[PDB]
RNA sequence: GCCAGCGAAGUGAGUUCAAUGGCUGAGGUGAGGUACCCCGCAGGGGACCUCAUAACCCAAUUCAGACUACUCUCCUCCGCCCAUU
RNA sequence: GUUUCCGUAGUGUAGUGGUUAUCACGUUCGCCUAACACGCGAAAGGUCCCCGGUUCGAAACCGGGCGGAAAC
């Protein structure tokens, strides 16, 4: 049940590299409706706190990141959407056809609603995120950053 | 968890035994706190002030034990040359003494204490030369030897 | 341990070395040329009533150094300021007012290195390769990033160079308040009123300030002792101290009274009836120093009543770079600074001032 | 009751020379010195540097005490060549 | 003791360069298979015996070693000094660089 | 369903974004096999009962939602008594037995039909 | 002011609060007092056991005592008492020239000729 | 290595209120905090509209440095002795979250181990007036250093008496000794309009403290820094902070 | 499952109202520099100068082992991204 | 050195031999009174000390990290 879920992997391959970026779109079109039918209030004056409390556990699978600050100064300024969610990396795949992964070790990701705009601090958001969505994310210390 | 402390020994020499008799744990404490206060500053009156406590006196005998720490100890043993002047309803002018300055371990800060007044007695025999005195040195070294 | 810190030390370093204006392997020329940043130069010559004509229009024609107020970073990166100053000459910037360990400052080198001094809240945000510069126990605050320029000239087109301008443009905006100026070595000539005309430059001149100090009490000074011979000559650690007190007007004798100044000369002296002072305050360009120290050079071609004259250049306390290597922070204090004590015999005291957290080339 | 070390101090303050390994002969002090040399060779690499004081900066082969193949052979050099 | 000059360091990063440039004998801090010069003259004071059992004695009071020399070793220094003392006789720990003086007695 | 209502969108949510994965580029499968491993995950951890119409498509194996329904073998066999439709997918090679017939009808109208008719608001 | 601490540092065991055996007789009444105010089992046979191991080394016969209170090291023979577990290296010196002690030295071997 | 941080404790009107940014933006102040004294005496609580900075500002604060306009923040320091007032305090989790630093002043050694174990506040006011002796123990620091709290070590001995040097400097050699010098603030409480001086003199007062050879310099610009940063992962939420941007 | 102790002087630290990791100078190793010297293969070595050497933490009868808190450092195994060919 | 126990709305504490968070005090409101102390109903208020692991789901069970408390 271990070894027989991960005989080759559950990872991608060369072929799904190039399946042309644009027509990716959708998923994030998917994702931009999801969040305008989980509060579906937005424009006058309705609780920022109420919506980056309920992003703690919204999965946030294909959507849009900017890093803006981290430790490297090469992981600084990668755009794009995410595919895959792990412990603490996730795969993402930006403008014409090339994955990177960014680890979150210790940065933040700048994702951009309709109209908000909400930091993740990486460093604190880890720990396989199906279990984000369950259960323990306490107060713990500051983010130096 | 625990602090480092240094204990160091006084001893009053002096003449006109009056002064002997007028020592408290209140004046003493009332005076080794004002005279940091007048030869150092503020600094050092109450950084030499969270350990500082009294714990030995004899005012017959006439040896002082204080409480200092690691960090402030040449402050106290600086301040010791500058008493004098010790005011009270008479006229009174003693000066302390240091001895050794003992680094904690109070059990060797006695020991110290017992071979400084084993040699006190002795030179006291031909010096003072007393028949009613020398009987109570053998009523001292008697006692000494059932402890 | 608590008392220790309270009358210890901080750290302070000077290098004195003798040399020869003559010798061949000489390195008076190239430890100005080198040294980037200058804000003070003053030059003392005792026994001078009368100043020479050439020397007197050396010192009004230090300058001109230029202020720009807001500039942004990515101005600085155009081929079009990179074609015009820094690929015909050498062009210098200093963010003014800018505290080398409260904000960010950024520093530019002749040989083409934009070496700039950010924060943490900078440096994460900019996406620049540096390296800390000052550890401060656990937490690093500090990040330098040296950028060279004339490599990036070569293929404007490479990915280096569209990291950087992509980073200053929209990534991440930062405008400052730049001490600018430019040597003119260069065939085609242009001047910075012309290309800065959008901003709000402004034209500075040098502050000039002509003094005569009389009945001064110089030392006796041997130039092949360092040390001092006892009774004879002085040593050349107690002219450094004995030099800054006559440039802030400080020549007093001994007054036992409530005020006593224990300010003592040092002795042996000689009593000097004339002294001439001088301060050139403002952006000081290193090569007009080399074209000041060769004049100085050339003062003794003729039999003069002096027998040492000085050269004392204080530099800035918010220079990130000097002398091609060292980061210069500040703790408490702390600047850098050169010294020139030029004798009759063509040979000269070299006194290298190092401040707190700074080392010390040869 | 003392053990090996015990045993060691037996013959160190009595002025001789302990009975295992630390005389030199032929077919008994060049194993035991050899497995000596294994011991604190393996002490030496398990230290990582600049903890340890460098050997070529202060002295010479040590504290590895085989030289005398060729010490003894040196000191016949200097003499008998002469 | 003077210094002595170490060149075998430059095949140091010699072989941590050619170790790491293989992958994408071990002489590293005081082994190498030369020790024929050495023997004859390295050390300023001239080394001629060893010390096997090294700790300092409960019975005397102080240091006392216990080690073996060799004969021409000792007869060239007892040739040199007919005079006082003669057994006066300098030790150099390996891991200090300070000489200090024993009294050599063979006691049989 | 105070605070389990906001994790009944976190669910189906993932369920739909693995249909548009291979609605667009099919052969290409690890989309697929990741966000039905994520919704797996979620209603193992935050217990809920999902219906048995959509969780025999889940295809329990490791997670395939989508594949055998396009790619892989379902058909209809007759093994002992009652015919069964067995899905079968190409990865884990796991079967699940389903019986179809009009003898049943009214049981096959138990699990799935009878809740269209009494789950009232 | 503790009774556990009276003792002898010769004298002293870690293991006083678990079972109470491990204390004088003396000594245990003030203790059952304190106690009102303050892993399996093994069944096989060791004999087998240490015959076993004895092909190895040689396993003398004294090995009992030192092992369970020296610190045991092999060497070019056996393992042999080398260190003792608590600190007595001035206590071994002090022990041979005032006191007495005595050893177990059976790595000698002795050759008969007749 | 944002530098020159304050916390004023100074409110009776706004001619002596706005002479203290003046001067502190003489200096070397680029951020200036202004703190709001509760007590449990009173139970009051002025959180709604309390000072109204862009209001009644005269638009421009100029400082030496970069010339940047000083971030004027309005913080929270809350006298605490009681157990039975603490819980007022407990409850503005959710009703008025203002007043984005917030500090507090324990009187009580089972009152100053909650707060730096259970209480979840920013900064911990340690101040001696008047003959206040108070044990300073290991496992209620050890916590702290780790979870980001830090220790307004406020000192202003020289407005009424030069007894009270005494008590600043017995104090803080105290928590030197034990603390060890991990994450600990000083500043002035300043309502004369002469009563604060450089930052660059204020860290030999921290070095009069001792603390270090060298982060006393940091315990006014690196320590402050992670103190303040501390007050905003509080303010919004502590793994996501949502900021409405309207160009 | 159950059953076995000795109040007696003095631990290569042995304190118990609870000692001891000290300073200065010279090195080692890890960065940086040379108008200095020698060997002559552009190279290398030596000499000299500046700086880092810590964090976690404290013996109370001792030892072996597991677990946990760690970085001035060295060794092994790799990942991500940048740039180059 | 030694042993056992404990951490639960604001305090004092239950409870659970694993899937629900509550009783007493106090606050708010309501019952009541010309306006009240009691009685009584109801609501605001949760990091169930922290992390990992077991299990379909740990306030709980286990492991580790702290913390707190009772006495020689
Ligand atoms: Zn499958």
């Amino acid at each position: 049940l271990s070894a027989r879920q991960r005989r080759e992997l559950r990872l991608f391959d060369i072929k799904p590299e190039q399946q042309r970026y644009s027509l990716f779109l959708p998923l994030h079109e998917l994702w931009k409706q999801y969040i305008r039918d989980l509060c579906s209030g937005l424009k006058p004056d309705t609780q920022p706190q109420m919506i980056q409390a309920k992003l703690l556990k919204a999965d946030l699978h294909g959507a849009i990141i900017s890093v803006t600050k981290s430790k490297c100064p090469s992981y600084v300024g990668i755009t794009g959407i995410l595919l895959q969610e792990t412990k603490h990396i996730f795969k993402i795949i930006t403008k014409e056809d090339r994955l990177k992964v960014i680890p979150k070790l210790n940065c933040v990701f700048t994702v951009e609603t309709d109209g908000f705009i909400s930091y993740i601090y990486g460093s604190k958001f880890q720990l396989r995120s199906s279990e984000r969505s369950a259960k323990k994310f306490k107060a713990k210390g500051t983010i130096d950053l | 968890v625990r602090f480092k402390h240094r204990y160091l020994l006084c001893e009053l020499v002096s003449d006109d035994p009056r002064c002997r008799l007028s020592l408290d744990d209140r004046v003493l404490s009332s005076l080794v706190r004002d005279t940091i206060a007048r030869v150092h500053g503020t600094f050092g009156a109450a950084a030499c002030s969270i350990g500082f406590a009294v714990r030995y006196l004899n005012a017959y005998t006439g040896i002082v034990l204080l409480r200092c720490r690691k960090e402030f100890y040449q402050l106290v043993w600086s301040a010791l040359p500058f008493i004098t002047y010790l005011e009270n309803k008479g006229h009174r002018y003693p000066c302390f003494f240091n001895t050794l300055h003992v680094g904690g371990t109070i059990r060797t800060c006695q020991k110290f204490l017992i071979q400084y007044n084993r040699r006190q007695l002795l030179i006291l025999l031909q010096n003072c030369t007393d028949e009613g005195e020398r009987e109570a040195i053998q009523k001292s070294v008697t006692r000494s030897c059932l402890l | 341990a608590t008392l220790r810190r309270l009358r210890e030390a901080p750290r302070h370093l000077l290098v004195c070395e003798k040399s020869n204006f003559g010798n061949h392997k000489s390195r008076h020329r190239h430890l100005v040329q080198t040294h980037y940043y200058n804000y003070r130069v003053s030059f003392l010559i005792p026994e001078c009533g009368i100043l020479s004509e050439e020397l007197k229009n050396l010192v009004m024609n230090t300058g001109p150094y230029y202020f720009v107020k807001n500039l942004p970073l990515h101005e600085l990166i155009t081929p079009e300021f990179i074609s015009t100053f820094i690929k015909k000459g050498s062009c210098y910037a200093l963010t003014y007012n800018t505290h080398i360990d409260e904000d960010n400052t950024v520093a530019l080198l002749p040989n083409g290195k934009l070496i700039l001094s950010l924060d943490k809240d900078t440096y994460e945000e900019t996406g620049l390769q540096g390296h800390p510069s000052q550890f401060s126990g656990r937490k690093i605050m500090k990040f330098i990033v040296s950028i060279d320029l004339m490599e990036l000239s070569l293929n404007l087109d490479s990915k280096k160079y569209e990291r950087i301008s992509w980073s200053f443009k929209e990534k991440k905006p930062l405008k400052f308040d730049f001490l600018l100026a430019w040597h003119k070595t260069g065939s085609e000539e242009s001047t910075m009123m012309s290309y800065f005309s959008k901003y709000q430059i402004q034209e500075h001149q040098p502050k000039v300030a002509l003094s005569t100090l009389r009945d001064l009490q110089c030392p006796v000074l041997q130039s092949s002792e360092l040390e001092g011979t006892p009774e004879v000559s002085c040593r050349a650690l107690e002219l450094f101290d004995w030099l800054g007190a006559v440039f802030s007007n400080v020549d007093l004798n001994n007054e036992p009274n409530n005020f006593i100044s224990t300010y003592c000369c040092p002795e042996p002296s000689t009593v000097v009836a004339k002294a001439y002072l001088c301060t050139i305050t403002g952006f000081i360009l290193p090569e007009k120093i080399c074209l000041l120290l060769e004049h100085l050079c050339h003062y003794f071609d003729e039999p003069k009543l002096a027998p040492w004259v000085t050269l004392s250049v204080q530099g800035f306390a918010d220079s990130p770079v000097s002398w091609e290597k060292n980061e210069h922070g500040f703790r408490k204090g702390g600047e850098h600074l050169y010294n020139f004590v030029i004798f009759n015999n063509q040979d000269y005291w070299l006194q290298m001032a190092v401040g707190a957290n700074d080392h010390c080339p040869p | 009751v003392g053990g090996l070390k015990e045993s060691a101090v037996h013959s160190q303050y009595k002025r001789s020379p302990n009975v295992p390994g630390d005389f030199p002969d032929c077919p008994a002090g060049m194993l035991f010195a050899e497995e000596q040399a294994k011991n604190l060779l393996e002490k030496y690499k398990r230290r990582p540097p600049a903890k340890r004081p460098n050997y070529v900066k202060l002295g010479t082969l040590a504290p590895f005490c085989c030289p005398w193949e060729q010490l003894t052979q040196d000191w016949e050099s200097r003499v008998q060549a002469y | 003791e003077s210094k002595h000059s170490d060149p075998f360091r430059s095949k140091i990063l010699k072989q941590k360069e050619k170790k790491k440039r293989e992958k994408r004998e071990a002489l590293t801090l005081g082994l190498w298979s030369g020790p024929l010069p050495r023997v004859t003259l390295h050390c300023s004071r001239t080394l001629l015996g060893f010390v096997t059992q090294g700790d300092f004695s409960m019975a005397v009071g102080c240091g006392e070693a216990l080690g073996f020399v060799s004969l021409t070793g000792l007869l060239d220094m007892l040739s040199s000094q007919p005079a006082a003392q003669r057994g006066l006789v300098l030790l150099r720990p390996p891991a200090s660089l300070q000489y200090r003086f024993a009294r050599i007695a063979i006691e049989v | 369903p105070v605070k389990d209502r906001e994790a009944f969108q976190r669910l189906n949510f993932l369920y739909q974004a693995a249909h548009c994965v291979l609605a667009q580029d099919p052969e290409n499968q690890a989309l697929a096999r990741f966000y039905c491993y994520t919704e797996r995950t979620i209603a193992k951890r935050l217990v809920l009962r999902r219906d048995p119409s959509v969780k025999r498509t889940l295809c329990r194996g490791c997670s395939s939602l989508l594949v055998p329904g396009l790619t892989c073998t379902q058909r209809q066999r007759r093994c002992r008594g009652q015919r069964w439709t067995v899905q079968t997918c190409l990865t884990c090679q796991r079967s699940q037995r389903f019986l179809n017939d009009p003898g049943h009808l009214l049981w096959g109208d138990r699990p799935e039909a009878q809740l269209g008719s009494q789950a009232d608001s | 002011s503790l009774v556990f601490q009276t003792l002898p540092r010769h004298m002293r065991r870690r293991a006083m609060s678990h079972n109470v055996k491990r204390l004088p007789r003396r000594l245990q009444e003030i203790a059952q007092k304190e106690a009102e105010k303050a892993a399996r089992r093994c069944h096989m046979n060791r004999t087998l056991e240490f015959n076993r191991r004895q092909k190895k080394n040689i396993w003398l016969e004294t090995h009992i005592w030192h092992a369970k209170r020296f610190h045991m090291v092999k060497k070019w023979g056996y393992c042999l008492g080398e260190r003792p577990t608590v600190k007595s290296h001035r206590a071994c010196y002090r022990a041979m020239t005032n006191r007495c002690l005595l050893q177990d030295l059976s790595y000698y071997c002795c050759l008969e000729l007749k | 290595a944002v530098f020159a941080d304050l916390d004023l404790r100074a409110g009776s009107d706004l001619k002596a209120l706005r002479g203290l940014v003046e001067t502190a933006a003489h200096l070397g102040y680029s951020v200036v905090a202004i703190n709001h004294i509760v007590d449990f005496k009173e139970k009051k609580q002025e959180i709604e509209k309390p000072v109204a900075v862009s209001e009644l500002f005269t638009t421009l604060p100029i400082v030496q440095g970069k010339s940047r306009p000083i971030k004027i923040l309005t913080r929270l320091t809350i006298i605490v002795s009681d157990p039975s007032h603490c819980n007022v305090l407990r409850a503005t989790s959710s009703r008025a979250r203002l007043y984005d630093v917030v500090a507090v002043f324990p009187k009580t050694e089972k009152l100053f181990h909650i707060a730096c174990t259970h209480l979840d506040v920013d900064l911990v006011c340690i101040t001696v007036t008047e003959k206040l002796p108070f044990y300073f123990k290991r496992p209620p620091i050890n916590v702290a250093i780790d979870r980001g709290l830090a220790f307004e070590l406020v000192y202003s001995p020289a407005i009424k008496d030069s007894t009270m040097r005494r008590y600043t400097i017995s104090s803080a050699l105290n928590l030197m000794q034990i603390c060890k010098g991990k994450n600990v603030i000083i500043s002035s409480a300043a309502e004369r309009p002469l009563e604060i001086r450089g930052p660059y003199d204020v860290a030999n007062l921290g070095l009069l403290f001792g603390l270090s050879e060298s982060d006393a310099k940091a315990a006014v610009s690196t320590n402050c820094r992670a103190a303040l940063l501390h007050g905003e992962t509080r303010k919004t939420a502590f793994g996501i902070i949502s900021t409405v941007k309207k160009p």
